[PDB]
C-alpha cells in the first residue's frame, strides 16, 4: 500500500500537488491520503475526488496546526505499519516532516524523486540537476518526497473514497508564533503554465513591475532569481531555483537573468524557454530555445503589445 | 552552551558537474572541492552567537575523507574553537549518506556535550535536504529548518523559516537542530593571520568506528546517467521575428 501525505494549507488543501503525487505514486499500490491539520476535514473531501486515491484519513487536530515537524512526523509513523510506501510532494512541509519520519522508522529517504522505477529502484537529480542519479533502496520501507515538477496532476474525476479519523501524540518541543504571508493574487508558481522571471537586470522593485505586466498579459505567474529577491525587488517567495521552487511550464520567459546554475536548476526542465538579456554571452543563452539580445526596457514593453 | 557545526567538502558551486559516459558516478577526480555555500552560513551564524555570550565553545565537524581536514581548518579560520574529522570514505566518489551522517554527529554531539546544532539547509552535491532533520530525529530533540533569523533566548529559540508563501516563526525547546537557509546571513571570509592561526587549533582525527557506526548505503546507486540535452535554440532577431516564431 502507499501512505500519501496531503500537501493541506490553511484547511485548504492544495489539489495541484496531491493530485501529482498520487498521480506518480498510484502505480505502487493502493494510495490512502492523508490529510493532518487544525481544518483538515474540507482537504480530505477534495482529497477524496483525486483519480486514484483508495481512501483518505484525516487528523483535524489542534495538534496539526502548520504541521509542526514533531507532533506530525509522530502521526506518520504511528500509521506507517501498514504502509511500505510513504510519499508526499516535495513542498517544504514535506521536506521539513519527510526526514524525521525516515530516521525515526531507521530508513533513508529519497528527496525529490523525479521517476519511480518500481518499488524500490527511483530516479533523482543530484548536483543542482546536472547529473541524474537512479537508486536502490535496500530499506524495508520507502519513504520519498516527489518532485511535483516532472508528473501530471491527473484527477477531478475520483471515486470518492472514504474518510476515516486518525488519532494523536504530542512530545511538547514546538508551537508555532507568528505567520507572515505573501500576496500572491496570481497562478501559483509551482502549478502555472507559463511563467515570467525577473533577475537583477531590472534595477529595481519599480521596474519590476514590466515584469509583471507581461505576465499577466500571458495570464502566467512570476518568477525570481537570487539577486532580485536580495535587493529587495520581490519576496522570496518566488525564487526559481535550487534554493526556491522548482518549476515546469510549457513556456518560462528569463528576462535579465544570466543563467546561474543555482538558477537553472528549477527551470531546465520547462518546454519552452525564452531569454533576453543584454549580455549575448550569458549562459542563459546556451539552454534557452528562442532567445533575443537586447535592453529588456525596451523589449519587454513592446512585447508585452504585441500580444 | 557550545554549539556543534557539521560542515562538508563538495564540488565547487560553480562548477558543472561532469558525467561519466558509463553511469559510474560524477567526475569528481580533478575538480575543485569547497565547503558547502550552506555551511559557511551555519558557520557564521554560531560565530554571531559566540560574540553576544550565548555559545562559549564552538566544535565544527566533517565527515568524508582525509582531505577534509582543509574544510575544518577553513572553519576554524573563521572562528571554531575547534574541529573533529571523522573518516568514513577511502575515496572521494563515496558519499556518505544523510543517515549515517546523522548516526555519527548524534554520538558527537552525546560526546561533545553540545545543547544546540546547526547544519546547513541541504548539500548542493547530494540536495538530500534530510541530515538536519534525521540528525533531531534521532536525537528526540525540537527541529528549526530553514532558518531566517535565529533569536535564541533562554531554554529556547525564536526561528523564523523560510517556507512556501513566506515566513514562519516557531519557538523550540533548547536542544535543538537547527537547518540555515541562504539567507540567514552573510559568511565572513578567513583572513590570512586567521588561517595561519587555524592551523594550531586543534582537529581531532576520528573515524567511523570510533562511534561505532556503519557508513553502509541504504541506497545502492546502480547508475548516474547526463540529462537530457535540449535541442539546439534559435537566437532571433526582433520582437517580431519572437512572437513570430509561435
Ligand atoms: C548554494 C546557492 C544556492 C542558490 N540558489 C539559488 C536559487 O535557488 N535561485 C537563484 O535564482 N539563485 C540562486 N543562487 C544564486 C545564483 O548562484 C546566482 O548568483 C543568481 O541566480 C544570479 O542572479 P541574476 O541572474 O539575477 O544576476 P546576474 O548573474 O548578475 O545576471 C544579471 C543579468 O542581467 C542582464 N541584464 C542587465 N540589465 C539588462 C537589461 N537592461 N536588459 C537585459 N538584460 C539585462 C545582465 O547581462 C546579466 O545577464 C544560489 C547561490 C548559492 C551559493
Ligand atoms: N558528510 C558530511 N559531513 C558533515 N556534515 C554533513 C555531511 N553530510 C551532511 N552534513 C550536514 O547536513 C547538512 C545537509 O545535508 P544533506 O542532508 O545531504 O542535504 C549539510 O549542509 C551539513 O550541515
Amino acid at each position: 500500500a502507499v501512505l500519501l501525505l496531503g500537501e493541506v494549507t490553511n484547511g485548504a488543501l492544495n489539489r495541484d500537488a496531491t493530485a501529482k503525487a498520487v498521480a506518480a505514486v498510484k502505480a505502487l499500490g493502493d494510495v490512502t491520503v492523508l490529510c493532518a491539520g487544525a481544518s483538515a476535514k474540507a482537504a480530505a473531501e477534495e482529497a477524496a475526488k483525486i483519480a486514484g486515491v483508495a481512501k483518505v484519513l484525516v487528523a483535524e487536530d489542534a495538534l496539526y496546526g502548520h504541521r509542526l515537524a514533531e507532533p506530525t512526523a509522530a502521526l506518520i509513523v504511528g500509521l506507517a505499519g501498514d504502509y511500505s510506501h510513504i510519499a508526499a510532494p516535495a513542498t517544504t512541509d514535506a521536506k521539513n516532516v519527510m526526514p524525521r519520519v525516515a530516521a525515526l522508522l531507521d530508513v533513508m529517504v529519497l528527496s525529490d524523486v523525479s521517476a519511480i522505477l518500481d518499488a524500490d529502484t527511483f530516479e533523482r537529480p543530484i548536483y543542482a540537476g546536472n547529473a541524474i542519479q537512479v537508486v536502490k533502496s535496500k530499506d524495508a520501507k520507502k519513504v520519498f518526497t516527489i518532485r511535483t515538477a516532472s508528473f501530471d496532476a491527473a484527477g477531478e474525476g475520483g471515486t470518492a473514497p472514504v474518510t476515516e479519523t486518525a488519532a494523536a501524540a504530542d512530545p511538547g518541543l514546538s508551537s508555532w508564533v507568528a505567520d507572515e504571508v505573501a500576496e500572491s493574487d496570481r497562478p501559483e508558481l509551482t502549478s502555472a503554465r507559463r511563467v515570467v522571471s525577473g533577475g537583477r537586470g531590472l534595477g529595481s522593485k519599480e521596474s519590476f513591475a514590466i515584469i509583471e505586466e507581461l505576465a499577466d498579459k500571458l495570464g502566467a505567474a512570476v518568477g525570481a532569481s537570487r539577486a532580485a529577491v536580495d535587493s529587495g525587488y520581490a519576496p522570496n517567495d518566488w525564487q526559481v531555483g535550487q534554493t526556491g521552487k522548482v518549476v515546469a511550464p510549457e513556456l518560462y520567459v528569463a528576462v535579465g537573468i544570466s543563467g546561474a546554475i543555482q538558477h537553472l536548476a528549477g527551470m531546465k526542465d520547462s518546454k519552452v524557454i525564452v531569454a533576453i538579456n543584454k549580455d549575448e554571452e550569458a549562459p542563459i543563452f546556451q539552454i534557452a530555445d528562442y532567445g533575443l539580445v537586447g535592453d529588456l526596457f525596451s523589449v519587454v514593453p513592446e512585447l508585452t503589445g504585441k500580444l | 552552551m557550545k554549539v556543534l557545526v557539521p560542515v562538508k567538502r563538495l564540488i565547487d558551486y560553480n562548477v558543472k558537474a561532469r558525467v561519466k559516459s558509463d553511469g559510474s558516478g560524477v567526475d569528481l577526480a580533478n575538480v575543485k572541492m569547497s565547503m558547502n555555500p550552506f555551511d559557511e552560513i551555519a558557520v557564521e551564524e554560531a560565530i554571531r552567537l559566540k560574540e553576544k555570550g550565548q555559545a562559549e565553545e564552538i566544535i565544527a565537524v566533517s565527515i568524508g575523507v582525509k582531505q577534509a581536514a582543509e574544510t575544518l581548518r577553513t572553519a576554524l579560520a573563521m572562528g571554531a574553537d575547534r574541529a573533529i574529522l571523522v573518516v568514513a570514505a577511502d575515496d572521494v566518489q563515496q558519499d556518505i549518506e544523510p543517515l549515517a551522517v546523522a548516526k555519527i554527529l548524534a554520538a558527537v554531539a552525546r560526546a561533545e556535550g553540545t545543547e544546540l546544532i546547526i547544519a546547513g539547509k541541504q548539500a548542493i552535491d547530494n540536495d538530500m535536504n534530510a541530515t538536519g532533520q534525521m540528525l533531531a530525529a534521532i536525537l528526540g530533540w525540537a527541529q528549526a529548518t530553514f532558518a531566517s533569523k535565529v533569536e535564541i533566548e533562554g531554554a529556547k529559540a525564536k526561528v523564523t523559516r523560510e517556507v512556501d508563501g513566506g515566513l514562519q516563526t516557531i519557538a523550540v525547546s533548547l536542544p535543538a537542530v537547527v537547518t540555515a537557509d541562504l539567507r540567514l546571513n552573510e559568511p565572513r571570509y578567513a583572513s590570512l593571520p586567521n588561517i595561519m592561526k587555524a592551523k594550531k587549533k586543534p582537529l581531532d582525527e576520528k573515524t567511523a568506528a570510533d562511534y561505532g557506526v556503519d557508513v553502509a548505503p541504504r541506497l545502492e546507486v546502480v547508475s548516474v546517467r547526463e540529462p537530457e540535452g535540449r535541442k539546439a535554440g534559435i537566437k532571433v532577431g526582433s520582437v517580431d521575428e519572437l512572437v513570430g516564431k509561435l
